[PDB]
């Protein structure tokens, strides 16, 4: 059940990229053919089953352009020349990120060059206030969808997001609770409640009156 | 309310082939269509559901895919029990809608 | 093991009335919800009705509701389908099918299907 | 009491040998033990006289064909059992994580949508899954009665989830339900269950197969969140349609994904596995069992198996993580126990159970009692019929791949002896490593017995002594009487025909002793006695 390819003049298995008679195909290090999207020379290509496309065998490189593809669960994007889009990329006006190292798209919390980013189960780019692990996070749509520190809108008014470390072992950007207190972060202030919600209107903290919009 | 219309009515193939039969609905249903196959005199038996796994007992030639609005059922190597109606249809929603129909013929 | 034998053949005036039943065995019955289908000879498959496990709600679509009616009895492991107003369109092969239910009622395919029964309507 | 018995009872004290004319065996040690004790013994073998002279050393071997029977039925059930393996509990769905003592289960929407996908499958390959020659349970799908082997059903326990508050205002549009005020979960309220939403068949079941792994089943809450996770719209084609059956069944009490203001969606679920006891009553038939194997204490330590005594003949597998276990018993009963799991090293490489080489020691103190037996780090109640002097337990450990070690136990008298299997070529080349296995295991009975059935049914008879290994194997091959004695590799004595009547074999300490009946120059009437 399992195919190999022996050479015509040396009789060795062949372990990887092999071009034969015009045609594509790949094998794993112990030489056994397998279905799936590698890595070659040019770059990644699909190796398809038999009759998927311009009546192929198994295990050629087909002619697979402009559509999805998902083997187990996973995302793979081919671009007009056949080859599997890596990095950023738009389709249908959403966002998909596909790793460098094999053309998946991500689908939780991930660091794309020392940042953090959020995508949803199908791997589109996701914005707005979103929880991971039980702690709220913000992921701000103004700045490349990435994730930010400071002071925005939740659920239940304003909250703070404060950096690593803050209070009681924090992680960075995470929702804290931040009692009657004051805070700056670039010349401008805020004023937290006892629910830790930065307040609006003419409030007047120790006798002194404030204002915010 | 939603309608889903199959590609051919009529196709034919030798022993040997692959045969794609191909449905096209009016909206997205998201995977959730399902795959059949009636015998002359005969209650259809259902092969594909989920639009992507087969049922218990069917063999392995029949494989399903699609996802969206454009669903393939490609069978492997068509025999001669492998020759009767193929029908699509849709649950996404309460007015179920089936295929029109596709009988697979042998070419003679 | 399962079988689906269905008793309501005949011929009727247009615009009268016809009960059909369709019995059930090897499986343990109000678990999995039943439905109709209407199978056309020139034209494609039509799903007229369906019923959820414990007989709570009933769909039709737009062509069905108030003319026909499905009634299940649980106890002898039955399922009915009572119709009015036979409007000389309704001649197809009647078929009992099991679908995938959990409880409320919900769109799935279907395990098995009935043989059929051979319903005309004419002068 | 005494002035009773000493009434009834008559006291012979003069010095004879022999009255009741056996054949008299009175060399070994002095000790008039020849025939006047063992004829008692072989007619009708009793429990108390069997323990009491093991103390002596005499290991009277049974020739007789019902023995042989259950020991061939015994070693083909644990050969059968060992040799196919299984995985570990919570690989499809269980093995939840402590974090802050609250044991959270699945930690994102999509791991609680897979759990509901993964308890579906209860509507599609029923209550109990099937594999080639195996009924297996789903992974964390509870069964609580399993009275299955008598009237064909089984019984679910409780699988609930906690409920949910009052909203303000609630609207449905294409499947997800915009509210204007986000509802809260409330302990109180009283919590809602899931196995009403599945339709489990569980009255007419089929049990053809009779071998069946025991359910990983203890009665839990889900408690459970809600986050924003706002990533998940599409995902209602899944088996997200058991959660919408809940959200159906209960109108207004539960509530998976909604739009208060924002997205919302089940986030974590955390059980509580209160105590569940599973009471398995059994039939007459030969079924087999395999107790599971859970990796978590938690949940280990929230079980019970409750088994019936009909007639039959069963065996169960114990696992090295404990079960607690009670055996109810009546008058015809085989029990068997498979402690393959329980004398090896047990390490989990990739979900399944791997077995290491041995366990020094593990069987050195047996605590026998009249209805609790323990073994290694297992203990095992049995009750009901717990004054039977007519009832062996039996013990199987596979020492090879070909060899199998067999302790046959008997609870009133508190008594263990040791037998053997396998081919008996096999078993003299490699009995030295049997003996240094059987050393490693701890096990202190001197004389080992040995019963084998062979392909087309002929029959082995043995007494293999630990200390110095000397042999002595009994067969009967081609209507002739084949008598072998081995030092451990070498055939010492060999006697191709062996006419004798009755052959009865013992040893004392490693004095073979082998007594039958010969007929001087093929005359019926003359009829001579040996040993």
């Amino acid at each position: 059940g399992k195919k190999y390819y022996f050479n015509t003049n040396t009789a060795i298995a062949s372990t990887g990229y092999t071009i034969i008679n015009g045609k594509h195909f790949y094998f794993n290090t112990d030489g056994i053919m397998q279905i799936g999207v590698f890595k070659g020379p040019n770059g990644f290509e699909y190796f398809a089953p038999a009759n998927t496309d311009a009546n192929n065998i198994e295990g050629q490189a087909i002619l697979y352009q402009n559509e999805f593809l998902t083997l187990n669960g996973k995302k793979y994007y081919f671009g007009s020349d056949s080859k599997a889009v890596t990095g950023w990329r738009i389709i249908n006006n959403k966002k998909y990120y596909f790793n460098p190292n094999n053309a998946i798209a991500a689908i939780h919390l991930c660091t794309i060059n020392n940042d953090k980013y959020y995508f949803s189960y199908d791997g589109i780019l996701q914005n707005g206030y979103i929880t991971i692990e039980r702690n709220n996070f913000y992921f701000d749509a103004n700045n490349e969808s990435k994730m930010v520190t400071g002071v925005f809108k939740g659920p239940n008014g304003f909250e703070y997001f404060a950096p690593a470390n803050t209070h009681n072992n924090n992680i960075e950007g995470q929702a804290i609770v931040y009692q009657n207190k004051f805070l700056t972060l670039n010349g401008k202030k805020y004023y937290f409640d006892n629910d830790s919600k930065a307040v609006t209107g003419w409030q007047t903290i120790d006798g002194k009156k404030y204002y915010f919009n | 309310d939603i309608v889903m219309t199959q590609s051919h009515k009529f196709m034919s193939t030798s022993i040997g082939d692959r045969v794609s039969i191909t449905c096209k609905a009016s909206q997205d249903v998201g995977t959730a269509v399902a795959w059949y196959q009636q015998k002359p005199g005969q209650s259809p038996k259902l092969l594909i559901y989920w639009a992507s796994t087969r049922h218990t007992g069917v063999p392995d030639r029949f494989t399903g895919s699609g996802s969206g609005t454009y669903f393939t059922l490609s069978i492997s190597n068509v025999q001669s029990e492998d020759l009767a109606d193929y029908f699509c249809q849709q649950y996404s929603s309460y007015p179920l809608t089936f295929g029109a129909g596709t009988k697979l013929e042998l070419k003679r | 093991e399962v079988k689906l034998v269905e008793s309501g053949g005949g011929l009727v005036k247009p615009g009268g009335s016809l009960k059909l039943s369709c019995a059930a065995s090897g499986f343990t019955f109000s678990n999995y919800a039943m439905s109709w289908v209407r199978q056309t000879p020139e034209k494609r498959l039509e799903w007229v009705a369906a019923i959820n496990g414990n007989g709570a709600k009933i769909y039709y679509p737009d062509t069905v509701k108030d003319r026909f009616t499905i009634s299940r009895d649980n106890a002898k492991n039955t399922l009915y389908l009572q119709m009015s107003s036979l409007r000389s369109e309704d001649t197809a092969l009647y078929s009992c099918a099991r679908q995938y239910g959990f409880y409320a009622g919900s769109p799935y395919y279907f395990d098995y299907w009935g043989l059929g029964t051979t319903l005309t309507v004419s002068s | 009491n005494l002035i009773s018995n000493a009434v009834n009872d008559t006291i012979n004290v003069l010095p004879t040998i022999t009255e009741g004319i056996p054949i008299v065996s009175t060399i070994l040690d002095g000790i008039n033990l020849g025939a006047a004790i063992k004829e008692l013994l072989d007619e009708h073998d009793p429990l108390l006289k069997k323990e009491l002279e093991a103390k002596v050393g005499v290991l009277a071997i049974n020739m007789s064909l019902s023995i042989a029977a259950t020991v061939a039925s015994i070693v083909g059930i644990g050969a059968e059992v060992t040799i196919f393996l299984l995985p570990i509990a919570g690989i499809s769905a269980g093995i939840p994580s402590l974090v802050n003592n609250e044991l959270i289960l699945h930690d994102k929407a999509t791991s609680v949508v897979n759990y509901f996908n993964h308890l579906s499958e209860s509507k599609k390959y029923g209550p109990l899954k099937t594999e080639d020659d195996k009924i297996l349970v789903p992974i964390d799908d509870l069964v609580i009665s399993e009275i299955d082997f008598n009237n064909n059903s089984i019984k679910l326990g409780t699988c609930n989830i906690l409920a949910m508050e009052g909203g303000s205002g609630h609207t449905v549009t294409g499947n997800i339900d915009h509210f204007f005020s986000s509802p809260s979960i409330s302990s109180h309220i009283p919590s809602l269950s899931i196995y009403s939403a599945i339709g489990i068949e569980t009255e007419n079941l089929d049990f053809s197969k009779k071998i069946m792994m025991l359910p990983n089943a203890p009665s839990r809450v889900f408690w459970w969140e809600t986050g924003a996770v706002p990533g998940l719209r599409s995902l209602e084609n899944d088996g997200t349609r058991l959660l919408d059956s809940i959200r159906d069944l209960y109108p207004g009490k539960f509530y998976w994904r909604f739009y208060a203001f924002f997205d919302y969606a089940i986030t974590t679920l955390k059980p509580v596995y209160e105590d569940t006891n599973i009471k398995i009553k059994l039939d007459k038939d030969t079924r087999n069992f395999i107790m599971p194997t859970i990796t978590t204490n938690e949940i280990r330590n929230k079980l019970s198996y409750s088994f019936d005594g009909a007639g039959g003949t069963y065996s169960l597998l114990l696992s090295s993580y404990p079960i607690s276990t009670n055996i109810n018993l009546s008058k015809d009963d085989l029990w068997i126990f498979n402690i393959d799991n329980e004398v090896r090293e047990i390490s989990i490489e990739n979900g399944t159970i791997k077995k290491g080489k041995l366990i020094k020691d593990v069987l050195s103190k047996i605590d026998i009692n009249k209805n609790k037996l323990i073994i290694g780090n297992q203990t095992i109640d049995f009750s009901g019929d717990i004054d039977n002097k007519d009832r062996y337990i039996f013990l199987t450990c596979e020492l090879d791949d070909k060899i199998s070690l067999i302790i046959e136990i008997n609870l009133v008298a508190k008594s263990y002896s040791l037998l053997l299997s396998g081919d008996k070529n096999y078993l003299i080349s490699n009995l030295s490593n049997i003996i240094e296995k059987i050393n490693t295991l701890g096990l202190d009975s001197k004389n080992i017995a040995y019963n084998y059935t062979d392909e087309s049914n002929n029959k082995y008879f043995g007494a293999i002594s630990k200390t110095s290994q000397k042999s002595i194997i009994h067969y009967k091959k081609d209507s002739k009487n084949i008598l072998e004695f081995y030092n451990d590799s070498t055939l010492e004595f060999n006697s191709k025909d062996f006419i004798a009547e009755d052959i009865n074999v013992f040893m004392k300490d490693d004095i073979n002793t082998i007594t039958g009946k010969y007929y001087v120059d093929n005359n019926t009437d003359k009829s001579i006695d040996f040993s």
